RNA sequence: GGUCCGGUAGUUCAGUUGGUUAGAAUGCCUGCCUGUCACGCAGGAGGUCGCGGGUUCGAGUCCCGUCCGGACCGCCA
RNA sequence: UGGUGGCGAUAGCGAAGAGGUCACACCCGUUCCCAUACCGAACACGGAAGUUAAGCUCUUCAGCGCCGAUGGUAGUCGGGGGUUUCCCCCUGUGAGAGUAGGACGCCGCCAA
RNA sequence: GGGGCGGUCGCCUCCUAAAAGGUAACGGAGGCGCCCAAAGGUUCCCUCAGAAUGGUUGGAAAUCAUUCGCAGAGUGUAAAG
RNA sequence: UCUGUUCUCAGUUCGGAUCGCAGUCUGCAACUCGACUGCGUGAAGCUGGAAUCGCUAGUAAUCGCGGAUCAGCAUGCCGCG
């Protein structure tokens, strides 16, 4: 919201210019940020699972969907119909309030941090984070937590190469 | 001695021969090419006596090339039975050579001993045969 | 396994149908809403 | 960008498939529908010759609104495509939805046709 | 908590600060004695402002994420540097100096 | 979206030890973040004020 | 030449059926015991399943072929 | 220019280039109809801030894909020979992978 | 392709099969003696297998995001359509 | 040892091993190859199978204190309470 307005205001001209694209609404946006959650379940403990999707449901701002794994696999004795993992998907003025949170507070809450992954891009715009734990707002019943398994993060944009969405991420806020 | 590494069955029909080579009728990858005038079969065993004739002879000269494969199994009854009941084992690999064929050409060696040599591993096919030359 | 049945109701005694099933998965004595010729019309058929 | 397929693009492909079951014959003609953003079309189809019989549309050159792609729109021109119906009465036609699906102002559009007296 | 790590919430302040890896008993007591916390005190109860004033101090001297890194890099410089005592590390025998014959067993 | 399912949120104020407000909405209703992307070292541009960091290989035999 | 069996720790046999776990004696190793050895007492490692191919989420244990041996038959003039 | 049909892709795929007041489409926000096995991108909902960027519509091309007889042959019906697992002659008949080239659209009916 | 012994005896898919159908052999390859209260009926909506690249616990493969992708994937099971 | 304050049963404020950093001492000399000290660190270990040893009261069990060896090097030995 307050990013979104920012947006608007001012990092669609700068990079607009930046970049002199013919049409102003060609300009690079982001168009979703989705969350993945995996649990070495197989099942290993069926708790497990059905622990991970109300912790995240309280990381994001509304409830996952289970994943259905797609093919059994016997290296993990992973039988096609026991769920793994869980997704939720964030848009529209939810994503500018996740994106937020993480900026502003989470990423710097890292048991340690420094500059964000180099190169972690696709190389059409899509970049990823590994984050090892669940501590992303400082308000989380933390003492709860027992596997601290944390999340994998996705944002997608719609930035046709990996510099524009490079350059772009930089006054979104992200460092590297 | 050229296995075919794998076949979807290991027994087929013999088939028939008629007419003419399909396709590599004439030299493409050697100087000069040995070619067949009748149809006939040819087995592993013919291949690489052929090909030690035609190798060890040549010695350093250059490389020799093999335009043939023995995809085809042929079977054969145990010795000392009755006919029939039931198709016999395979034991032999072979090669169908209509006319026309070339089955092998020479490279990086001089017309003469070329010539020579291909009419010496000649006499190990069974087959009446005609030295070829690229156009 | 599959073991075959016979279709009864309790609108009217008198019922017809066969089918299959298999114990397994259906313990439970099955019911279907079946047209009856002798009732002339659709009525809720158990098993025997 | 992210492949983002053409909304009329995938409309089209349902649109296909109900048009495989049906077609407007003679004296038994096909409706049909285009629930544009900014208009609502309506024509009156005979599969055979290949040719419409009439129509209908928001921007028609009276009885305007200025909803004009509203359901209010979409109950106006249907009445109206029922007249134009009428002049050279059908009576009767196979309805078609144009690969929408059957809650909206394609419903107004239908309920207009029925109690205008379009007997699907 | 206190630097990218938790704390046992129900343990006097000396103690329960030294969980952090990089300070022990004494840089604890010397630390909150400068602070001024009283020395004794679940870290339950206490206030923002003596919080925030003890966070500033221990960020100004290193702590471990910093002395971890550290550490390593220090341990890498005597392993390429080719020392005798970098080989020992490096096979993981005792590097202090002792008779291997015998004991030798806290590492391997 | 589905009335009930998802958690209650709504507007949630951040406050941080530096005293940097921020206009967030949360399914909590205020956050106190010890460290903040205004005050952390690495995100203060580099390093600007929150720092201790000197590094140095030195040979000094000279007292 | 045909039909049927089998092939597993270094040796001998279970499992080999239970498609979803490799086991029991002996041997061997360390220690104790004895003056020494042997018994004996504590502990411990092992094979990853004759070979090759295939079905299956998964083969030791299912189906094929190849090697190995073992059982039976190979008769009427 | 939109809608909607028939025709074998000679209509496709690519590469470039033009358009938008109107038409279309992206867009704007979920207030109530409806929905996201999580979500207003999608479903629907009610507008019209700005944009031809994409879609869509037009101009160009033989790079790919597609279509394609002419004379050859291989095969072959029916006759006739031969040293006959296979060859050859005569009346026809006629392969396809190859080129001659066609083509980067043709016909409609309702609304401009 | 004398008997005995061995093997087989019904049904389904393909080749042998000579561009209709049919067509044998102790000819060449497989399967069936079921299964499914939904794996049926109907309305409505989509779209695959594999690969490359980023992503941790997690690799060759678990679960994600982009792109390519006429069918390689599926179609209860054995082959063909 | 006695007195008093805290700790409240944990691999813990037990245990202190091994490690990097910074020093002190002696000795020409401390890498192989000393001891000690300030930091940081903190390992295994939560009463030990089969077996086996010393001890008849100032003994065993604990607690320290000296001394020969000699610049430094003692958990050993000798001796003392």
């Amino acid at each position: 919201n307050r990013l979104k307005e920012k947006y608007n205001k001012e990092i669609a001209p700068a990079l607009m210019t930046k970049f002199n694209y013919d049409s102003v609404m060609q300009v690079p946006k982001i168009e979703k940020i989705v969350i993945n959650m995996g649990v070495g379940d197989a099942v290993q403990n069926a708790k497990a699972i059905d622990s991970a999707v109300e912790e995240l449901t309280f990381i994001a701002g509304q409830k996952p969907v289970v994943t259905r794994a797609k093919k059994s696999i016997a290296g993990f004795r992973l039988r096609e119909g026991m769920p793994i993992g869980a997704k939720v998907t964030l848009r529209g003025e939810r994503m500018y309030d996740f994106l937020d949170k993480l900026i502003s507070v989470s990423l710097p809450r890292v048991r340690d941090f420094r500059g964000v992954s180099k190169k972690s891009f696709d190389g059409r715009g899509n970049y990823t984070l590994g984050i090892k734990e669940q501590l992303i707002f400082p308000e989380i019943d933390y003492d709860k937590v027992t596997k601290v398994r944390g999340m994998d993060i996705v944002i997608v944009t719609t930035a046709n190469t990996d510099e524009e969405a490079r350059e772009l991420l930089t006054q979104v806020g992200m460092p590297f | 001695m050229l296995l075919p590494k794998r076949v979807k069955y290991r027994r087929e029909h013999r088939g028939k021969m008629r007419g003419r080579a399909k396709g590599g009728t004439e030299v493409h990858f050697g100087e000069f090419g040995i070619q067949a005038l009748e149809a006939s079969w040819i087995t592993n065993r013919q291949i690489e006596a052929a090909r030690i004739a035609m190798t060890r002879y040549m010695k350093r000269g250059g490389k020799v090339w093999i335009k043939i494969f023995p995809s085809k199994p042929y079977t054969a009854k145990p010795l000392e039975v009755r006919m029939g009941s039931g198709k016999g084992a395979p034991e032999g690999w072979v090669a169908v050579v209509k006319p026309g064929k070339v089955l092998f050409e020479i490279s990086g060696v001089s017309e003469e001993v070329a010539r020579e040599a291909l009419r010496l591993a000649s006499h190990k096919l069974p087959i009446k045969t005609k030295f070829v030359k690229r156009e | 396994m599959r073991v075959n049945i016979t279709l009864a109701c309790t609108e009217c005694g008198e019922r017809n149908y066969i089918s299959k099933k298999n114990k397994r998965n259906n313990p439970d004595r099955v019911e279907f809403k079946k047209y009856c010729p002798r009732d002339k019309k659709s009525t809720l058929h158990r098993e025997t | 960008m992210i492949t983002k397929t053409s909304k009329n693009a995938a409309r089209l492909k349902r649109h296909a498939r109900v048009r495989a079951k049906l077609s407007g014959t003679a004296e038994r003609p096909r409706l049909n529908v285009f629930r544009s953003n900014k208009h609502i079309y309506a024509q009156i189809i005979d599969d055979v010759n290949g040719v419409t019989l009439a129509s209908a549309s928001t921007l028609d050159k009276d009885l305007n609104v200025e909803s004009t792609g509203d359901t209010s729109a979409a109950t106006k021109v249907g009445e109206l495509v029922a007249k134009r119906a009428a002049e050279k009465g059908i009576s009767d036609v196979v309805f078609d939805r144009g690969g929408y699906l059957y809650h909206g102002r394609v419903k107004a559009l239908a309920d207009a046709a029925r109690e205008a007296g379009l007997k699907f | 908590r206190i630097a990218g790590v938790d704390i046992p919430r129900d343990k006097r302040v000396v103690i329960s600060l030294t969980y952090i890896f990089g300070i022990g008993r004494t840089t604890a007591q010397q630390v909150l004695k400068e602070a001024g916390v009283s020395e004794d005190t679940r870290v339950r109860d206490l206030t923002e402002e003596e919080l925030g004033k003890i966070r500033d101090i221990i960020d100004k001297l290193k702590v471990e994420g910093d002395l971890r890194r550290e550490v390593s890099l220090n341990i890498k410089r005597l392993i390429e540097i080719g020392s005798y005592r970098g080989i020992r590390h490096r096979r993981g025998l005792p590097v202090r100096g002792q008779n291997s014959k015998n004991n030798a067993r806290t590492r391997k | 979206m589905k009335a009930g399912i998802h958690p209650n949120f709504k507007k949630a104020t951040v406050k941080c030890a530096c005293g940097n407000e921020f206009e967030t909405g949360s399914v909590k209703e205020e956050v106190r973040v010890e460290i903040c992307s205004e005050c952390h070292p690495f995100y203060t541009g580099r390093q600007k004020f929150a720092s201790a960091d000197g590094r140095v290989d030195r040979f000094n035999k000279k007292y």
